[PDB]
DNA sequence: AACCGCCAAGGGGATTACACCTTTTACACCAGGCACGAGACAG
RNA sequence: UUCUGUCUCGUGCCUGGUGUA
C-alpha cells in the first residue's frame, strides 16, 4: 500500500541496509518498512543519519519484487514493494555492524558501484 | 616563395591522421559556444587559430590580415565513427566485395578473370571496381576455408575463412546485414552495421586487395571513407554577419559538437550500448545533413527559424553553386 | 470541436479516481470597428491613412 | 570463501526472465514518472485490470528514459497508458538485450562524505580542486579546504597561491587574532595560517574530479604529438622504439622502428616516453622555458640538456617537454 | 550527363557540368588525378588556358 | 494513406516485424509464423486476400479465443 | 498590413462536388472518374475519391477511398454500404437494364467481387486496409463504416443513414465512368471554366482562419491541461493566446505564404501581393487579377492556352508575356464572381415541386 | 517607368561579398556585372584566352595561396616573418605560391570539409 | 607455445617481447577459419590462448593488440565446453584481465561479456531469445496469467494480452500463353552480339 | 559393377520496380523573415 | 625668455513576389 511510496520527491534518502527510498519525514514518522528489528531506527534521527544515506543513484520502482529480474540482481526480492535506490554509498558504523553479526545478520556492502 | 602553376591536381580521401596533423585546433573542437564573453573560445567553433574573425584583426596561426590569411582547418574527433553520406554507396560496394569477419577479397586476386581486369584497366580505377564488383555478386561464401594457409613448418586455394557472407541492405542512412545461410545456430540473421564495424572491416583490407578494388592506398584507402575525424571548415568558409549572426555551417557544427560531447560523455560514464546506438543515430544524422541536406526520406535539418540549413553539397549544388555560380 | 479536457488521474487517494473534466463552447462572435489604442490604452478609430503612415495594421478586434 | 563476483554470475538474466524494456520519458521527470507509476500500480492492483509490470528503473546517469520490466512488451504499455510524461515512449519500447541488462544497473564511480575531493563550479572559484574535512550533522553547511581568489578590496576600483596571515592585517577591517586563530571580514575562520570557512552545496560539484598527485601535496595528460620519437617505458614491449602516428585522447598509435616490424601498434599514453639522441634539434613546449629552442648537447636518463640556439645558454629540461610590442613596432633601446 | 560524365575526361571538367559533387567524391574515393589540360580546369585555377 | 504492411508484431511474444506471411494460393491457405517464438496460424484465403487479411484472421481468432 | 497595401489574388481551383472522367493515358488506368468532395459551406478539407477502370476477363473498376491504403473493387464498396445482391448493386449504376452494351462492361467487376457477399465481410475487407494491423474485428469494421459514412463523399451527407444516397452517388460515378469508357459521353476538360471556381479574399481568409482557430483551441487545450491536471482552475483569459489569430492572419497576408509559418516552405506563396500603385489602371487591374496554381516552368501549353470557355469571363488579351503567360489572368469588365448562398431554399422549393427524393424513388 | 537614369550602372573595384570575395550583385550594392558561363564560352570560341583569364581571375577575385609541393594541400604562410610550413609534412620549406581565384581557394577548402583532398600537385 | 616462451625469455632480459606480437596476424587469420574451429578447440587452442593472455614474469599484461584480438576471437569461439574452460584455465585468464587495473575499458567490457557468456551455461541460463521453444512461452503465459465527432476516428490496435493460442481456421492456358510468348521471342530482330549502344557495360 | 534417365543446383540471363538528376541568360525593384519560453542565483 | 591643430574608406543575409530584354 502507498504508505511505502515517497510522498514528495523532495528530501529523498535511501535506507542503507535495504536501499528503500522514502522522504526523510516518512522514515522519521513511520520508519523503514523492511528492516526494523535489527536496526531500530524508528523514533530518532541520530540513528537515521548514521545508517541511512541521501547519496544514492537511480531509483527502481519495485512493483512485484517477488517476480522480477531487477529484484534478483539487486537482492531486494524478499522485500516489500516500494521504490529502491540502484546504488547507495557508505557503510554502517562500527557498532551496529558488530551487533548485526552478533545477531546472525551478515552485513554486506550496498555499495555496488565499481571504482573508475 | 617561388611562383608556381598547377600542372596537375590529385583527389583523395583525407586520412584521419592527415586531418589531425594539418588541423590547427589541437585536441579537436569541444565547445558548442563561440565566445565565452567578449573573447572567442580557444577550443570552440570561433577559435581564433582557425583564421581571423574581426576586420583589421590578425590570425594567431599566421599573423595575416583578414584579406590575406586563408582559413586554417580544425577538426572534431567523433566519439563513434559515422558513415559519410556521398561515400555510403561506395562503402556498400567495397563492403560487398570483401568478406565480412576477415576482409579478404571474395575473388582471389590470382583468379584469371581478375588478372584480366587488372591487365585491361591500368589507370582506370573507377572501371576496375565496377568489373571486380560484378565478379563478387554471386559469391555468398568466403571460399577455401578448409585449408591452413601457413604451413607452420610442416594450385592454391582462396584461403578464406569459410564464413557465409551477409547481403547488406540500406535503409535511408542506416546499413543492415542479412544472412540467409547462417554459419552457427547461435548467430543472429540480422544486425545493424555500425560504422565502427565497417571501420574494423575496412582497416583489415590489404593494400593489394584495395588496389584491386581500384583504390590506391596512397590516396584513397577505404577506411578513410568512414568519418572518424570531422574536418571543421574555417571562418572564411562560414563567416558571421554583424548588425553576430552565425552561418548554417556553424549551427550544424554546434549541433554536432553538442551530441559528440554528450556521446563521449555517455561512453565515459558507461551508458548502455542501446543508449549509445540511439545517440549515434543522431550524430550520424547531423554529420550527414552537414554535407547533404537534400537527402531522401530523412527529415530535412531545419533551424527553428522555419527554414532548412544549406549544407556543403548545397553550396556546390549546381547553378549558383561554387563551380557554376562562382568559378 | 468543443473543448473536452479530463484531468490526468494522479491516484493520490491510492484508488482509481474520476478526474474532473472541462467543457468550453465558443458561441457568438462580435467584431468592432478598426481601432487604434495609444500605448496608454486610449481608444480611437484608426484611419486607414494613419495606418498607412504609421505602419499599423488596419484590423478589427474579434 | 567464494569471491563476490563468482557468486554474482549466478543472478544473470536469461531468456526465461521478464525482459527489461526501455520506455521514453520527459527529461528530469523520469523519477517523478516512475514514482507516479507506482501510485498507478497500487491503484489498479486490486481492480479487475491490475498492471502487468514488474519494476520501473529510472537510472540517475541516464537522462531521457525509465525502463519498464514486463514479461510481454504489451504489459509495459497498459501501465504507461494515459501517463503523461511517458506519452512519448508509448508507441515503442526497445528490449535491452539479455547481454545488455546487467549494464543497466551498472554504476561507475552523491559522493558527499568527509575526507573526499571535490571541485567548485560557480563564483570566483572556477575549476578549483578542494577537499572536504567535516560535515555538520544538520547538513545545512559543509566545511572545505580552499584557497581564496579575492583581492581584499585593493585591485577593484588572480591565480591560486597559498594564504598568509600577516600581510592582510594592515589593510584594516574588523580583525580579531587570538594567537594561531584568526577571525576577519565576516567570520573568515582561520587556524595556523589556513582558512576553514564553509561552502554552499550548489556551488560545489562532487563527481568528475579524479585528483592528481599535485593535489596530495597542497593539503597525467601527455604532451605527445604525431612525429615524436618515443620508447616504450612500461609493459610487455619495454625498450621498443617507434614514431608516433596518431594521438586519440590517451591512446597513441606508433610505427615501431625495426626492420622486422612494420605494423602499427597502439599504446596507452602512460606507457610511452619521449627519447632523444645528441644532435637532435628540439623545441621546449612546456615548463620553465616553453617556446625556447636549441640543439641537444647531452642526454641523461633524468633530463636532456640543450643549448638554446639564439639565447646561447645551456638549458636543462625533462624529455617530457620537447604583447608588450608588435612586429615592426618602434622602440628606443638606449636614450 | 550520362554520356559526357562517362568520358575519360578530367574530374574537374566533369564537375563543371551536371552531377558536380558526386563526380568529385568518386574521384576522391578512386584517388583519380586531373591532368589540368582542358579549358575548364585551367579556368577554375587562375591559369592561361590552352 | 500509404503502403500496406507486410511484416507484423507477433501477437504473443510482441517481437516487432517477427511474423511473415506465406500465401499458398494453390491450396487457398495462408500461413503465418513468428520467426522468434515460432507460433503459427493458418486461414482460408481468396485471390483478393492480402497479407494484412491473414494477419487480421489471426488477430480475430486470438481476440475470440482470449475471452 | 504594417502599412503596406496587400491584395489577395483570386486563386482558381477545380470545382468541388462534381464528377470528372479524365484519361491519364500514362498510367495503369484506362479512365479515372475523379470527384473531389466538400461537405458544404461548413468548413473541413475537401476529400477526393477516384473510380478508375484498369487498362489491360478485363476492365475491372476500382475505387480509391480516402484513408484506405489500397484500391477497393467498387462492387465491394457497394456491398459495404449494404447492397448485397448484384441486382441491387447494378440498379444503382445501370439505370436501364435494357442496355446489354453497358452491362457487359460491369461483369468483370461483379466477377472480381464474387468471393465477398455479406456486408460485414466487405466492411472487414475495407477495414483491414484502412485501420492499423492490430485493430480488433469490431473496431476495424466500425472504422470502415465510419470512413464510408463520414469520409467518402462528404457532400452527399455524413449523417447516420446517408448510405443509400452514397450508393446512388457512387453508382452515378460508375455509370458516368462507363459512359466515358463506352464513349457515349466525352471526357471532361480540366481547362473548361465551368469546372473551375475562384477562391477570392473570402474563401482564402476562411482557409487560414480555420487553421488558426483550430490552433487557438489547441493552445487553450494544452494550457488548461497544465492547470486542471494539478487540480487548480485554469483562467481561459490567459489560455487564449490572442496572438495566434492576429499574427497568423497578418503573417500570411504580409509575406503571401498561405499557411502556418512553422511550415512555410510547404504552403503556397505569393497569394497576397503588394498593390501596384504606379498608375491607376495597374491598381484597378491588380485588384481584378486571377492566378492559376499551375507550377511555372511547366512544359504543358494547355493550361496556358486561351480556352474558349474564357469568353467574356476573363480578358483574352491581358496576361503577362513572361514565364507566367496564360497562368495569370484578369477579369473581364462585367465578370462577376458569385459570393455563394445556401441551397436549402432551393431544396425546399424542389421538394414541394414534383421532385422525388432520391431515397424514396424506385 | 523604365527611365535610363534608373538603369545606368558602372563599376571599378567597388565592394566585395564577404563569402566569395567577388564583386557584389545589384546596382544599389554597387555590384559588378556577372561574366556568365555563356560569356565564358563566347570567349572560348573567340580564343581570347588572356581576356578570359583576366575576367575570371584578375578582374574578379585575385588571390594567392601557398601549397606544399609534397602533398598539394594549402600550407600555413606567415609573410610577416617569411616562415612557411605544411602541417602534416612538417617540411617548413619546399613550399610554393600559386595564383588561384579566391572562389577556387574557397572550393578546395569546402572539399577538405567533406574529407576530400584536392591536392594541388604543381610539381 | 614457442612464441610465448621466447617472449618470457625476452621479458626476463628486459627486451621487447616481439615474438607473440609478430606471430599474432598468422594466428588470428587461422583461428577465424570456420571449418577448423572444432579442430582448434579440440587441439588445445584454449591452453595456448591462456598462455598468451597470461601476464609475463614481471606481471605486466601482454601487448594491447594480443588482448584485443584474442578476446575478440574467444567471443567468436563459442563451442567451448565447460570441461575445456576448467581444464585450460582460460576462464581464470580472462577473469584476471577483467579485474586487472591496467586493462583498458573496452577490453574490460569484452572480458565482462565473455565471463557472462561462459558462466550462463554453468547456471543453465541462456541469452538467445530465439532459443526458447514455443510451448515454453505458451506455458509461461499461462503461469503468469492473473486471477461525438464530425470525422472518422482512427481506432488504435488492441492492447489485449493474448494468452490462449487459437485453433487454425482450417495449365491449358499457360501452355498456349508460353507458346505465344515463344513466338513473340522468335519474331525479334535480335543480333548475335549485344552492341553497347551508349558505352555502358562496355566489356574489358 | 555399368549406363540411361530424372532431379537438383549453378549461373548466367532476362524482365520489372524503385531511386536519382536535370529543367535559358543577365537585369531592376519591393517587402519580410531574422526563435522563444522559463528557472536558477546575487546587492 | 607661455602652446595645441592631427580625421580618413564604413557595408547585413536569405526567401518570396512583381517587372525588363
Ligand atoms: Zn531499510
Ligand atoms: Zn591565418
Ligand atoms: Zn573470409
Ligand atoms: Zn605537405
Amino acid at each position: 500500500a502507498l504508505e511505502t511510496v515517497p510522498k514528495d520527491l523532495r528530501h529523498l534518502r535511501a535506507c542503507l541496509l535495504c536501499s528503500l527510498v522514502k522522504t526523510i519525514d516518512q522514515f522519521e514518522y513511520d520508519g523503514c518498512d523492511n528492516c526494523d528489528a535489527y536496526l531500530q531506527m524508528k523514533g530518532n534521527r541520530e540513528m537515521v543519519y548514521d545508517c541511512t544515506s541521501s547519496s544514492f543513484d537511480g531509483i527502481i520502482a519495485m512493483m512485484s519484487p517477488e517476480d522480477s529480474w531487477v529484484s534478483k540482481w539487486q537482492r531486494v526480492s524478499n522485500f516489500k514493494p516500494g521504490v529502491y535506490a540502484v546504488s547507495v554509498t557508505g557503510r554502517l558504523p562500527q557498532g551496529i555492524v558488530r551487533e548485526l553479526k552478533s545477531r546472525g545478520v551478515a552485513y554486506k556492502s550496498r555499495d555496488t558501484a565499481i571504482k573508475t | 616563395c617561388p611562383l608556381r602553376t598547377i600542372k596537375r591536381v590529385q583527389f583523395g580521401v583525407l586520412s584521419p591522421d592527415e586531418l589531425k596533423r594539418m588541423s590547427v585546433t589541437e585536441g579537436g573542437i569541444k565547445y558548442p559556444e563561440t565566445t565565452e564573453g567578449g573573447r572567442p573560445k580557444l577550443g570552440g567553433l570561433m577559435d581564433p587559430r582557425q583564421g581571423v574573425i574581426e576586420r583589421t584583426g590578425r590570425c594567431q596561426t599566421c599573423a595575416g590580415n583578414m584579406t590575406e590569411c586563408p582559413g586554417h582547418f580544425g577538426h572534431i574527433e567523433l566519439a563513434k565513427p559515422v558513415f559519410h553520406v556521398g561515400f555510403l554507396v561506395k562503402t556498400m560496394k567495397v563492403l560487398r566485395c570483401v568478406c565480412f569477419f576477415c576482409s579478404k577479397l571474395l575473388v582471389d586476386s590470382n583468379n584469371p578473370k581478375i588478372k584480366d581486369i587488372l591487365a585491361k584497366s591500368k589507370g582506370q580505377p573507377k572501371k576496375r571496381l565496377t568489373h571486380v564488383y560484378d565478379l563478387c555478386k554471386g559469391k555468398n561464401i568466403c571460399e577455401g576455408g578448409e585449408e591452413m594457409d601457413n604451413k607452420f613448418g610442416v594450385e592454391k586455394g582462396h584461403g578464406g575463412c569459410g564464413r557465409y557472407q551477409p547481403r547488406i541492405r540500406r535503409s535511408g542512412l542506416e546499413l543492415y546485414a542479412e544472412w540467409k545461410h547462417v554459419n552457427e545456430d547461435s548467430q543472429e540473421k540480422k544486425i545493424l552495421l555500425s560504422p565502427e564495424r565497417v571501420h574494423e572491416i575496412f582497416k583489415r583490407i590489404s593494400d593489394e586487395e584495395c588496389f584491386v578494388l581500384g583504390m590506391e592506398p596512397r590516396y584513397a584507402r577505404p577506411e578513410w571513407m568512414i568519418v572518424t575525424v570531422l574536418p571543421v571548415p574555417p571562418l572564411s568558409v562560414r563567416p558571421a554577419v554583424v548588425m553576430r549572426n552565425q552561418d548554417d555551417l556553424t549551427h550544424k557544427l554546434a549541433d554536432i559538437v553538442k551530441i559528440n560531447n554528450q556521446l563521449r560523455r555517455n561512453e565515459q560514464n558507461g551508458a548502455a550500448a542501446h543508449v549509445i546506438a540511439e545517440d549515434v543515430k543522431l550524430l550520424q544524422f547531423h554529420v550527414a545533413t552537414m554535407v547533404d541536406n537534400e537527402l531522401p526520406g530523412l527529415p530535412r535539418a531545419m533551424q527553428k527559424s522555419g527554414r532548412p540549413l544549406k549544407s556543403l553539397k548545397q553550396r556546390l549544388k549546381g547553378k549558383e553553386g561554387r563551380v557554376r555560380g562562382n568559378l | 470541436p468543443p473543448i473536452d479536457l479530463q484531468a490526468e488521474a494522479q491516484h493520490a487517494s491510492g484508488e482509481v479516481e474520476e478526474p474532473p473534466r472541462y467543457l468550453l463552447k465558443f458561441e457568438q462572435i462580435y467584431l468592432s470597428k478598426p481601432t487604434h489604442w495609444e500605448r496608454d490604452g486610449a481608444p480611437s478609430p484608426m484611419m486607414p491613412n494613419e495606418a498607412r503612415l504609421r505602419n499599423l495594421t488596419y484590423s478589427a478586434p474579434l | 570463501e567464494l569471491s563476490d563476483d563468482i557468486t554474482q554470475q549466478q543472478l544473470l538474466p536469461g531468456v526465461k526472465d521478464p525482459n527489461l524494456w526501455t520506455v521514453k520519458c520527459k527529461i528530469g521527470e523520469e523519477r517523478a514518472t516512475a514514482i507516479s507509476l507506482m501510485r498507478k500500480f497500487i491503484a489498479y492492483q486490486f481492480t479487475d485490470t491490475p498492471l502487468q509490470i514488474k519494476s520501473v528503473v529510472a537510472p540517475e546517469h541516464v537522462k531521457g528514459y525509465i525502463y519498464v520490466e514486463a514479461y510481454k512488451q504489451t504489459h509495459v504499455k497498459q501501465a504507461i497508458e494515459g501517463v503523461g510524461n511517458l506519452r512519448l515512449g508509448y508507441w515503442n519500447q526497445q528490449m535491452v538485450p539479455i547481454k545488455e541488462m546487467t549494464d543497466v544497473l551498472k554504476v561507475v564511480k552523491a559522493n558527499l562524505k568527509p575526507k573526499s575531493w571535490v571541485r567548485l563550479k560557480r563564483g570566483i572559484y572556477k575549476d578549483d580542486i578542494a577537499q572536504v574535512d567535516y560535515v555538520e550533522p544538520s547538513q545545512n553547511t559543509i566545511s572545505l579546504k580552499m584557497i581564496p581568489r579575492i583581492d581584499y578590496d585593493r585591485i577593484k576600483a588572480p591565480p591560486q597561491r597559498l594564504f598568509d596571515a600577516e600581510k592582510i592585517r594592515s589593510l584594516g577591517g574588523d580583525v580579531a587574532s587570538d594567537g594561531d586563530f584568526l577571525i576577519f571580514e565576516g567570520n573568515r575562520y582561520s587556524r595556523k595560517g589556513f582558512l576553514f570557512k564553509s561552502f554552499a552545496m550548489s556551488a560545489v560539484i562532487t563527481e568528475g574530479v579524479k585528483p592528481t598527485l599535485s593535489e596530495l601535496e597542497k593539503f597525467r595528460e601527455h604532451n605527445f604529438q604525431p612525429g615524436d620519437n618515443v620508447e616504450v617505458c612500461e609493459g610487455e614491449l619495454i625498450n621498443l622504439q617507434g614514431k608516433i602516428l596518431s594521438v586519440d585522447g590517451n591512446k597513441i598509435t606508433i610505427m615501431p622502428k625495426h626492420e622486422d616490424l612494420k605494423d602499427m601498434l597502439e599504446f596507452p599514453a602512460q606507457e610511452l616516453r619521449k627519447y632523444f639522441k645528441m644532435g637532435d634539434h628540439v623545441k621546449v613546449i612546456a615548463g620553465r622555458f616553453e617556446g625556447d629552442t636549441g640543439l641537444i648537447v647531452r642526454v641523461e636518463e633524468n633530463f636532456v640538456i640543450l643549448f638554446s640556439d639564439l639565447t646561447m645558454h645551456e638549458l636543462k629540461v625533462l624529455p617530457r617537454d620537447l604583447g608588450q610590442h608588435e612586429w615592426g613596432e618602434l622602440v628606443q633601446l638606449d636614450p | 550527363r550520362h554520356g559526357v560524365n562517362r568520358q575519360d575526361t578530367g574530374p574537374l571538367m566533369k564537375c563543371s557540368f551536371e552531377e558536380t559533387v558526386d563526380v568529385l567524391m568518386e574521384a576522391a574515393a578512386h584517388g583519380e588525378s586531373d591532368p589540368m589540360k582542358g579549358v575548364s580546369e585551367n579556368i577554375m585555377l587562375g591559369q592561361l588556358a590552352p | 494513406t500509404g503502403t500496406l504492411e507486410t511484416q507484423f508484431t507477433c501477437p504473443f511474444c510482441n517481437h516487432e516485424k517477427s511474423c511473415d506471411v506465406k500465401m499458398d494460393r494453390a491450396r487457398n491457405t495462408g500461413v503465418i509464423s513468428c520467426t522468434v517464438c515460432l507460433e503459427e496460424f493458418q486461414t482460408p484465403i481468396t485471390y483478393l486476400s492480402e497479407p494484412v487479411d491473414v494477419y487480421s484472421d489471426w488477430i480475430d481468432a486470438c481476440e475470440a479465443a482470449n475471452q | 498590413i504594417n502599412g503596406s497595401e496587400k491584395v489577395l489574388i483570386a486563386q482558381e481551383k477545380m470545382a468541388t462536388n462534381t464528377v470528372y472522367v479524365f484519361a491519364k493515358k500514362d498510367s495503369k488506368y484506362a479512365y479515372t472518374g475523379e470527384c473531389r468532395s466538400c461537405l458544404e459551406n461548413s468548413s473541413r478539407p475537401t476529400s477526393t475519391i477516384w473510380v478508375s477502370m484498369l487498362a489491360r476477363i478485363g476492365q475491372r473498376i476500382v475505387a480509391t477511398l480516402p484513408y484506405i491504403k489500397q484500391e477497393v473493387p467498387i462492387i465491394i464498396v457497394f456491398r459495404a454500404l449494404g447492397f448485397v445482391s448484384d441486382r441491387d448493386i447494378l440498379e444503382h449504376i445501370i439505370y436501364d437494364f435494357e442496355d446489354p452494351e453497358m452491362m457487359e462492361m460491369v461483369k468483370p467487376s461483379l466477377d472480381e467481387a464474387f468471393v465477398i457477399q455479406e456486408q460485414n465481410v466487405a466492411l472487414n475487407f475495407i477495414g483491414s486496409r484502412g485501420a492499423k494491423p492490430g485493430v480488433t474485428k469490431e473496431k476495424r469494421i466500425k472504422y470502415a463504416k465510419e470512413v464510408l459514412q463520414k469520409e467518402m463523399l462528404p457532400h452527399v451527407g455524413v449523417s447516420d443513414f446517408c448510405e443509400t444516397k452514397k450508393a446512388y452517388f457512387l453508382g452515378y460515378m460508375v455509370h458516368r465512368l462507363l459512359l466515358a469508357a463506352l464513349g457515349r459521353r466525352e471526357l471532361d476538360d480540366r481547362d473548361h471554366y465551368g469546372n473551375k471556381r475562384l477562391d477570392l479574399a473570402g474563401p482564402l481568409l476562411a482557409f487560414l482562419f480555420r487553421g488558426m482557430f483550430k490552433n487557438l483551441l489547441k493552445e487553450v487545450r494544452i494550457y488548461a491541461q497544465k492547470f486542471i491536471d494539478r487540480g487548480k482552475d485554469f483562467n481561459l483569459e490567459l489560455a487564449i493566446k490572442t496572438r495566434i489569430i492576429s499574427d497568423g492572419l497578418k503573417y500570411s497576408l504580409a509575406t503571401g505564404n498561405w499557411g502556418d509559418q512553422k511550415k512555410a516552405h510547404q504552403a503556397r506563396a505569393g497569394v497576397s501581393q503588394v498593390l501596384n500603385r504606379l498608375t491607376f489602371a495597374s491598381t484597378l487591374s491588380h485588384l481584378r487579377r486571377l492566378n492559376s496554381p499551375i507550377g511555372r516552368d511547366g512544359k504543358l501549353a494547355k493550361p496556358r492556352q486561351l480556352h474558349n470557355t474564357l469568353w467574356g469571363m476573363v480578358c483574352p488579351a491581358e496576361t503577362p508575356e513572361g514565364h507566367a503567360v496564360g497562368l495569370v489572368k484578369n477579369l473581364a469588365l462585367m465578370a462577376y464572381i458569385s459570393v455563394g448562398s445556401q441551397p436549402s431554399p432551393i431544396l425546399e422549393f424542389l421538394e414541394e415541386w414534383s421532385m422525388e427524393n432520391l431515397e424514396e424513388i424506385s | 517607368k523604365h527611365m535610363v537614369d534608373d538603369k545606368i550602372h558602372s563599376r571599378a573595384r567597388g565592394p566585395i561579398q564577404i563569402l566569395n570575395r567577388q564583386p557584389m550583385e545589384g546596382r544599389s550594392r554597387d555590384g559588378g556585372l556577372r561574366f556568365g558561363e555563356m560569356e565564358r564560352d563566347c570567349q572560348i570560341a573567340h580564343g581570347a584566352a588572356q581576356f578570359l583569364r583576366e575576367r575570371l581571375f584578375e578582374a574578379s577575385d585575385p588571390y594567392q595561396v601557398h601549397v606544399c609541393n609534397l602533398c598539394g594541400i594549402m600550407a600555413i604562410a606567415n609573410t610577416r616573418t617569411h616562415t612557411y610550413e605544411c602541417r602534416g609534412c612538417r617540411n617548413k620549406t619546399q613550399i610554393s605560391l600559386v595564383r588561384m581565384p579566391y572562389a577556387c581557394k574557397l572550393l578546395f577548402q569546402e572539399l577538405m570539409s567533406m574529407s576530400i583532398a584536392p591536392r594541388m600537385m604543381s610539381v | 607455445n614457442e612464441a610465448a616462451e621466447e617472449d618470457r625469455q625476452l621479458n626476463n632480459q628486459k627486451k621487447p617481447a616481439l615474438k607473440k606480437l609478430t606471430l599474432l596476424p598468422a594466428v588470428v587469420m587461422h583461428l577465424k577459419k570456420q571449418d577448423l574451429k572444432e579442430t582448434f578447440i579440440d587441439s588445445g587452442v584454449m591452453s595456448a590462448i591462456k598462455e598468451w593472455l597470461s601476464p609475463l614474469p614481471d606481471r605486466s599484461l601482454p601487448a594491447l593488440k594480443i588482448r584485443e584480438e584474442l578476446l575478440k576471437i574467444l567471443q567468436e569461439l563459442p563451442s567451448v565446453s565447460q570441461e575445456t574452460l576448467k581444464h585450460s584455465g582460460i576462464g581464470r585468464a580472462v577473469m584476471y584481465l577483467y579485474k586487472h587495473p591496467k586493462e583498458s575499458r573496452s577490453n574490460k567490457d569484452m572480458a565482462g561479456k565473455l565471463i557472462n557468456e561462459w558462466s550462463r551455461p554453468i547456471f543453465g541460463l541462456t541469452s538467445n531469445y530465439k532459443g526458447m521453444t514455443r510451448e515454453e512461452r505458451e506455458q509461461r503465459d499461462l503461469e503468469q496469467m492473473p486471477q461525438f465527432c464530425a470525422r472518422a476516428r482512427v481506432p488504435m490496435p488492441s492492447n489485449k494480452d493474448y494468452v490462449v493460442r487459437p485453433k487454425w481456421n482450417v495449365s491449358r492456358l499457360d501452355k498456349q500463353m508460353r507458346k505465344f510468348t515463344d513466338i513473340r521471342k522468335k519474331s525479334r530482330s535480335a543480333h548475335a552480339v549485344k552492341i553497347s549502344i551508349e558505352g555502358n557495360k562496355m566489356p574489358l
